[PDB]
């Protein structure tokens, strides 16, 4: 445990991939070029979790950019911080995916996958205690959702004793009308149920709820979104990249938030909720804004559930005693939401660095059994294709079978129904 | 898993390559039907103005048979 190999695939994988970096390198206080400019030295002392250090001290990120198509990467590498990144770091392909799961799985995916894996190999090489892996990525897509779970696969078969973390992204139909995402998406679970160690379950419908009900947007766009997915991929890593003693390793994490291994799936939660364009928030305001169901980036009511463990990240210069106070306060004031079954489920982090244009903010990440509704939305909509076999023949003309469908949407369910389980459980 | 990954692709390349096949079996077939066809329409128009010309030679020689 030290390093972590981060891997963004896909359009979506790739875009929320980039403004991750340039959050944290401005944070981190690294340049566009990769010079370190920053006023305190504890911006470096975990900087070697994310990042290479290069001859003439030039930090590198050990970020790996995949897509089938060069659209997407090219305007990365346009970007601000393209610069930034390994060249030789850039793996792509010139035919599509096309929002086909089985063209980014077994067909077209297969075609580029090992000279992904040889780049993967190569940071792991120059890691001298790797953690595991970081991915980016949509589950509605075809690169992301296809390849980017067979990129998993293939790496827990090289890397088996290493921990796998997912940045997944949810369909919602007010973001896409791509009418095949719920069967691409149910793919996707069913590979991130067995192969992976903690998944960040980002879904479109709340980051566009939230942009137009709170932050008061009439026409959001994908940067709108990509914000408060920059916020939260800020807040959930912040225990890894500064120094600290909960959660400071992705090992660590999973023990503290993982009671069952195919339950998983965190709702990440944020306050202060901003948009790109004075006023700080109390201790108090931060964790009645972080616990409720309007600063989830999952479209879950976590009060139609319980919750299994919280993880609460605070950032910024406040009191240690308040917000010990305000998180047992939280705790006592609703301790039906918390399973009785695991005692002392909540564990909270103080980090004294704050984010960009923030005087202070607060980070959720919790395992809540709310998160099955997710997951029923996803199969309702599965289900309804399914059932009369619609726009299956773009997958059976790329080899598939109807048991691969019939056996990912029985996992799904079996996950539905074991989230039930537990929140039915009494001690 | 890996397995399995090789035996959809492998599917794949075969139902394209079944596809061109019947395709190109289906052609061969109609356009031989079609050829045989056509050509036994012509032979039996043929024959029947053919058996036209042996009648008028009858018609001749019944005439030069009263002579
Ligand atoms: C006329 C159709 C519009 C474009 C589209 N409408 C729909 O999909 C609707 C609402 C119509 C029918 C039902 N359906 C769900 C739409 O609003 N969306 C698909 C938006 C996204 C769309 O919004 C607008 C207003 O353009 C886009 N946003 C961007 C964008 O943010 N571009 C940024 C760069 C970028 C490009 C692609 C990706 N994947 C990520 C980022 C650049 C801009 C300046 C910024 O930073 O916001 C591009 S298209 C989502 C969030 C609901
Ligand atoms: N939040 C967000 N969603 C995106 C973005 N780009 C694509 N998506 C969503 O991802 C899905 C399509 O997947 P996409 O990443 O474009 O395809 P891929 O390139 O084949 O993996 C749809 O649900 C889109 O609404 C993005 O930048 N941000
Ligand atoms: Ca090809
Ligand atoms: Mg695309
Ligand atoms: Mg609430």
């Amino acid at each position: 445990m030290r390093e972590i190999v981060h891997i963004q695939a896909g359009q979506c994988g790739n875009q929320i991939g980039a403004k991750f970096w340039e959050v944290i390198s401005d944070e981190h206080g690294i340049d566009p070029t990769g010079s370190y400019h920053g006023d305190s030295d504890l911006q470096l002392e975990r900087i070697n979790v994310y990042y290479n250090e290069a001859t003439g001290n030039k930090y590198v990120p050990r970020a790996i950019l995949v897509d089938l198509e060069p659209g997407t990467m090219d305007s990365v590498r346009s970007g601000p911080f393209g610069q930034i990144f390994r060249p030789d770091n850039f793996v792509f392909g010139q035919s599509g995916a096309g929002n086909n799961w089985a063209k980014g799985h077994y067909t077209e995916g297969a075609e580029l996958v090992d000279s992904v894996l040889d780049v993967v190999r190569k940071e792991s090489e120059s890691c001298d205690c790797l953690q595991g892996f970081q991915l980016t990525h949509s589950l509605g897509g075809g690169t992301g959702s296809g390849m980017g779970t067979l990129l998993i696969s293939k790496i827990r078969e090289e890397y088996p004793d290493r921990i796998m973390n997912t940045f997944s992204v949810m369909p919602s139909p007010k973001v896409s009308d791509t009418v095949v995402e719920p069967y691409n998406a149910t793919l996707s679970v069913h590979q991130l149920v067995e192969n992976t160690d903690e998944t960040y379950s980002i879904d479109n419908e709340a980051l566009y709820d939230i942009c137009f009900r709170t932050l008061k947007l009439t026409t959001p766009t994908y940067g709108d979104l990509n914000h408060l997915v920059s916020a939260t991929m800020s807040g959930v890593t912040t225990c890894l990249r500064f120094p600290g003693q909960l959660n400071a390793d992705l090992r660590k994490l999973a023990v503290n938030m993982v009671p069952f291994p195919r339950l998983h799936f965190f709702m990440p939660g944020f306050a202060p909720l901003t948009s790109r364009g004075y006023r700080a928030l109390t201790v108090p305001e931060l964790t009645q804004q972080m616990f409720d169901s309007k600063n989830m980036m999952a479209a879950c009511d976590p009060r139609h559930g319980r919750y299994l463990t919280v993880a609460a990240v605070f950032r910024g210069r406040m009191s240690m005693k308040e917000v010990d106070e305000q998180m047992l306060n939280v705790q006592n004031k609703n301790s039906s939401y918390f399973v009785e079954w695991i005692p002392n489920n909540v564990k909270t982090a103080v980090c004294d660095i704050p984010p960009r244009g923030l005087k202070m903010s607060a980070t959720f990440i919790g395992n809540s059994t709310a998160i099955q509704e997710l997951f029923k939305r996803i199969s309702e909509q599965f289900t309804a294709m399914f059932r009369r076999k619609a726009f299956l023949h773009w997958y059976t003309g790329e080899g598939m079978d109807e048991m691969e469908f019939t056996e990912a949407e029985s996992n799904m369910n079996d996950l539905v129904s074991e989230y039930q389980q537990y929140q039915d459980a009494t001690a | 898993k890996r397995e399995h990954e090789r035996e959809v692709i492998q599917k794949a390349i075969e139902e394209n390559n079944n596809f061109i096949k019947m395709a190109k079996e289906k052609l061969a077939q109609k356009m031989e039907s079609n050829k045989e066809n056509r050509e036994a329409h012509l032979a039996a128009m043929l024959e029947r103005l053919q058996e036209k010309d042996k009648h008028a030679e009858e018609v001749r020689k019944n005439k030069e048979l009263k002579e």
